[PDB]
Parts: structure tokens; C-alpha cells; sequence
């Protein structure tokens, strides 16, 4: 009944190492502590991934690659524009190190739903969603989301994942792309020049999997109310036509207002209440995080979810802890929505809706 | 191939 969380000094550590969210998960942990949170959940160490767990996914090839590459950081060997590393995922030293352990803490989630430890299990430093089997792409080097569902697969015969991140689940998506027995839905700006720039509505998956790809493309500057109303009525079809037995939850902070990428305008709220949606089918739930680039808020808002999962209403005021000094001007828990414009023309959105509600009639 | 970031 208790939600588990997972969690160690060891691990928070290594995930403070990426240079693209630097102290990230370190802000994270710091914020559900000081809300006394972690109190009220089942903590659970994570393991580190074996190789043979790692390559469940990803290529020998491609892990060989990151393992040579991460001894001493090589940033320049011949081999590595072909397997994706470069500016947004840089060879460093101990890299591989890192993805183990992101990679283990997946599966450590997921084996403790198997084991029915518990109905949800958090792993809020996870979610890296565009790797691919012999790729690194978009700051993740391996495919955690990938290796936690193909462990949730040994115990639940139809799995759910839904991808609430900015950008276009583009990885899990294709290593799901011609199967049936997972059904990938992800919400994301879709926008030409913008990453990874897949993830049209008319992308459905291939063969076997045709239909049980979907995909919501959104324009910048969507708020709580229109993003829960689009999220509420393709997971209801969702919901009714797949009939999931697990579900995966990627819960990227880059949509919320103050993220630099000042791209969508949302609140914790507004995921909160997808969120919510989600948790009252009382399904074995595996949550991770993703994307976020404010740090403060990132940790704002996966601390207010771990509140929503655990039922509770948090304080306003942000608590005095190690970082309080960066939750200015405000000093609260709440996300003001930006002044600007939502691009997203309500008969476009409709358009988007009924395109996903005939595709689902052939899941049905 | 699209930059991130
Ligand atoms: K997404
Ligand atoms: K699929
Ligand atoms: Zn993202």
C-alpha cells in the first residue's frame, strides 16, 4: 500500500553528475526530505544494472562503446558521432557508470511491483526516453523507461505508457513500435526544428504494433485546464480499448512555466490532475521523472506529485533545507503560469482528438 | 539529426 521510493546517498550522487541537470536529483531528494515525505514511503536502494540486464535493450556493440569511452572520458573517438554521443551527450568519465545505475534503479522499481511490494514505485531521477538500442540521444545514454517495461513484461501481459515529458518519447516509442502488448502514449510540442521532431498524430507504430503508437503533438504556451482536458479524453479511449495491466508514467518537468526552454506554460497542478487520472485505475504503476531544466522547480514539481501519490497537501511555504536559498523570489511550492499566448487553436486540438479516436476504434 | 540543448 505504501508507495515505494527509491533511493540511496550512492545513487543521488551519481545522478548530481550530469552536466545538463547538474545537482538536479540531489534538489529533488532535498525538497521531498525537508517535506518530511520520504517518511511515508518505503525506501528501497537500487541496484546497479549487469551488463546482461543492460543489453536486455541496447546493442553489446553500443555498451562496449560507452564502457571504452567512459574510462578516460574519450570526447573524441572515431566511432562516436555513429553511436550518438557528442554535444547533448558527451563521452565523460564514469558515464557508463551512471547509466548503470539510472538503468538499475528502473528495474529495481519495477521488480518491486512485480513482487507486489507495493502499487507505485518512484524513481524520479529515471525516464530517459530518447536512447536507442545503439544510440544515445537527447541527454540519455541509456533507455531506462525500455529496460523497466521489459522487466514489467515477465508479470503484466498488456503494459500503458504514458509520456507527459516536452519532447516526443521517441525511443520507448520505437523499441515498442511493432508490438501489441505495449501501447505508448505520449503528449509533446511538435514543431519543426524542435527535438527530436518526430511524433506526428498520424505516427502509429508498424506492423503488429499499428495503432498502439499515439501520439498528441501540442503547441507552445498550453496551460493546466486545456492539457488535463486533451489528457483526460485519450487516456479514457486508451484506457477502455488497450485495458493495461501496468502502467509506466514519464513525468518530464520541461513542460512546467520557467523551464529555459519556455516552451508550454503548465503547472504542478495540471500534471497533478493527469497524475490523479492515472492513479484511480489502481494499476501497478511504475513513476519516473525526465526532462526539467529548472532545477527549483523540477523539484517543486516532483515534490508536489510525491504528495499527490501519497494523498497529502503540502505547505505552501518552501521548508528551510540545504537549498531554500534558490526557491526566490517566492519562496513556494506553487508555479505562477507565465503571461503568454497558448498557440494551440481549439479546432486543431479537436482535430488531434478525433484522429486518435479513430485510430483506438482498431484496438477496439 | 536534431540537437537538444
Ligand atoms: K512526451
Ligand atoms: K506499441
Ligand atoms: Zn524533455
Amino acid at each position: 500500500l505504501v508507495p515505494v521510493y527509491i533511493y540511496s546517498p550512492e545513487y543521488v550522487s551519481m545522478c548530481d553528475s550530469l552536466a545538463k541537470i547538474p545537482k538536479r536529483a540531489s534538489m529533488v531528494h532535498s525538497l521531498i526530505e525537508a517535506y518530511a515525505l520520504h517518511k511515508q514511503m518505503r525506501i528501497v536502494k537500487p541496484k546497479v544494472a549487469s551488463m546482461e540486464e543492460m543489453a536486455t535493450f541496447h546493442t553489446d556493440a553500443y555498451l562496449q562503446h560507452l564502457q571504452k569511452v567512459s574510462q578516460e572520458g574519450d570526447d573524441d573517438h572515431p566511432d562516436s558521432i555513429e553511436y550518438g554521443l557528442g554535444y547533448d551527450c558527451p563521452a565523460t568519465e564514469g558515464i557508463f557508470d551512471y547509466a548503470a545505475a539510472i538503468g538499475g534503479a528502473t528495474i529495481t522499481a519495477a521488480q518491486c511491483l512485480i513482487d507486489g511490494m507495493c502499487k507505485v514505485a518512484i524513481n524520479w531521477s529515471g525516464g530517459w526516453h530518447h536512447a536507442k538500442k545503439d544510440e544515445a540521444s537527447g541527454f540519455c545514454y541509456l533507455n531506462d523507461a525500455v529496460l523497466g517495461i521489459l522487466r514489467l513484461r515477465r508479470k503484466f501481459e498488456r503494459i500503458l505508457y504514458v509520456d507527459l515529458d516536452l519532447h516526443h518519447g521517441d525511443g520507448v516509442e520505437d523499441a515498442f513500435s511493432f508490438t501489441s502488448k505495449v501501447m505508448t502514449v505520449s503528449l509533446h510540442k511538435f514543431s519543426p526544428g524542435f527535438f527530436p521532431g518526430t511524433g506526428d498524430v498520424s505516427d502509429v507504430g508498424l506492423g503488429k504494433g499499428r495503432y498502439y503508437s499515439v501520439n498528441v503533438p501540442i503547441q507552445g504556451g498550453i496551460q493546466d485546464e486545456k492539457y488535463y482536458q486533451i489528457c483526460e479524453s485519450v487516456l479514457k479511449e486508451v484506457y477502455q480499448a488497450f485495458n493495461p495491466k501496468a502502467v509506466v508514467l514519464q513525468l518530464g518537468a520541461d513542460t512546467i512555466a520557467g523551464d529555459p526552454m519556455c516552451s508550454f506554460n503548465m503547472t504542478p497542478v495540471g500534471i497533478g490532475k493527469c497524475l490523479k487520472y492515472i492513479l484511480q485505475w489502481q494499476l501497478a504503476t511504475l513513476i519516473l521523472g525526465g526532462g526539467g531544466f529548472n532545477l527549483a522547480n523540477t523539484a517543486r514539481c516532483w515534490t508536489y506529485l510525491t504528495g499527490v501519490i501519497l494523498g497529502k497537501t503540502l505547505s505552501s511555504e518552501i521548508p528551510d533545507h540545504e537549498f531554500f536559498t534558490a526557491y526566490g523570489p517566492d519562496y513556494v511550492l506553487e508555479i505562477t503560469p507565465s503571461c503568454r499566448p497558448d498557440r494551440n487553436e481549439p479546432h486543431r486540438i479537436q482535430q488531434i482528438l478525433n484522429y486518435i479516436k479513430g485510430n483506438l476504434k482498431h484496438v477496439v | 539529426r536534431h540537437k537538444k540543448x
